């Protein structure tokens, strides 16, 4: 049962990541991602036990890069999380009104 | 002029079978049936089931592939042209068609439109189908509860046949058809092996490559279909078939 | 919708028995009282109507007896129900209501 | 010993088929039945019932 958020993130990185792009054929160089903007896909909106629907995400942003070269104009995507809100679109949970003090 | 009469059969079979990429799993299957139709009388009573499961077996099509038009530019066009909007429909298929185009051979998905009804989410198929030019099909799976009709009878029964898909997979030469099936939440509950657990095993994007048909058991890979599937809510959904599959909005 | 054929006794579903008994592509089908209809314990048929009554798609309606799509679009299909509340309202989008 | 059980069988229906304007669809599926029909013996369970 149960996967936390950061054992989650390790496996991803070291193991779903490299998975998916040898399925997906994408070079390791074009489609660089920082554990930045995975961490904002975390916190943001793959909550819960399985690891199948953060499997949806990584392929949904590869997808994008993989169109993105085969008829846009770049040589490689570059995505920052200010890209992201495009990429995956409307966040569906709200950050929290982090307050300071 | 009774020139081999239960030997032309036999051929018969041989030429359908010589243009198939035969599966490793069928081809030894095959032809022992073939030498065992071989020794039986052609009224031996057996001799017509078995005739019938080798016409099916030698019939369905194995690996033929339909190559797809492939640049882009031509798709928008037949892709704009039958419908206005469902934007974000038309960037999963630039999407699709663009990984397809990058690792070479081609590869099947799942997807699952929902929305409101008379969106669309019927009338979108046959323009995909267009699109890609793969053949098209539907199948509405409202109310079915016999899993039959996924797959087809133990052959020890009179007239049994294999399940209907792939009496669609018959009816379209290439192995690679876009199956459609259409409005899965309003699948019945059959009380006794409901289709849901049935089809758990087809749409599990790793599993399906081994499907296997009670029928003619012998697995099959089915990986290059792209099926799709559709609800008017996507509350019935058990939760790892609503899991198993993209839940595009309409 | 019949059964598969492959049943020992399986015969053709109700449309299709009614449409053998009058020659016509086009009878005056007349269901009666939708509203009634059994529910929730099987297999609704209202789930399968959406296939009968689709008001293009049905001229490739399909018969688990007979698979083969059945066009029927020169049908002029009726239904009654006293009142168009008990109808989901999908299956209510595809029928122009009439109040007597 | 039989009348209608094999070739007649099939032509009555082939003679009663003309009259309609079938789709060609279902006439392909009737034209693989027919052939079925003279494979299969005169008299057998599948063949009643096919
Ligand atoms: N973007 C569109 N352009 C043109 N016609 C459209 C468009 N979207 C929907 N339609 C029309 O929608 C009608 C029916 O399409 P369907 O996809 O069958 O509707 P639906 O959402 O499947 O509703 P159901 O049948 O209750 S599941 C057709 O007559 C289409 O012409
Ligand atoms: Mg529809």
């Amino acid at each position: 049962s149960g996967y936390v958020a950061q054992e989650k993130l390790a496996i991803a990185e070291r193991y779903l990541v490299p998975q998916a792009r040898a399925l997906c054929g994408l070079d390791e160089s074009k489609a660089k991602l920082s554990s930045d903007v995975l961490t904002l896909l975390i916190k943001q909106y793959c909550r819960e036990s399985g690891v199948r629907n953060l499997q949806k995400q990584v392929e949904k942003v590869l997808r994008k890069s993989a169109y993105k070269i085969v008829s846009g104009e770049a040589e490689s995507v570059e995505v920052t999380p200010e890209n992201l809100q495009d990429f995956v679109g409307k966040p569906v949970f709200t950050v929290e009104r982090m307050y300071d003090v | 002029l009774e020139k081999d009469d239960k030997d032309a059969i036999e051929e018969k079979f041989r030429e359908r079978l010589k243009e198939l990429v035969v599966p490793k799993h069928v081809m030894d299957v095959v032809d022992e049936e073939l030498s065992k139709l071989g020794l039986l009388d052609n009224h031996s009573s057996e001799f017509n089931v078995t005739r019938n499961y080798l016409d099916w077996l030698t019939s369905i099509p194995w690996g033929k592939y339909s190559n797809e038009n492939l640049d882009l530019a031509r798709a928008q066009a037949v892709l704009e042209e039958d419908h206005y909007g469902m934007e974000d429909v038309k960037k999963r298929i630039l999407e699709f068609i663009a990984v397809s185009q990058l690792r070479g051979s081609t590869q099947g998905k799942i997807l699952c439109f929902y929305g409101p009804p008379g969106v669309g989410k019927t009338s979108i198929a046959r323009s995909i189908a267009r699109a890609l030019n793969r053949e098209y099909f539907r199948f509405s799976v409202g109310g079915m509860t016999d899993v039959a009709e996924i797959k087809g009878h133990r052959r020890t029964y009179v007239g049994a046949m294999p399940g209907k898909i792939i009496q669609c997979l018959k009816k379209t030469k290439t192995e690679n058809p876009l199956i459609l099936i259409d409005e899965v939440d309003k699948i019945g509950r059959g009380y006794q092996g409901d289709p849901s657990s049935a089809l758990l095993e087809l749409l599990d994007p790793e599993q399906n490559a081994n499907f296997l048909d009670h029928y003619l058991d012998v697995p099959v890979d089915l990986s290059k279909v792209l099926f799709i599937c559709t609800a008017n809510v996507t509350d019935t959904i058990p939760e790892p078939l609503r899991d198993r599959m993209e839940m595009i909005n309409v």
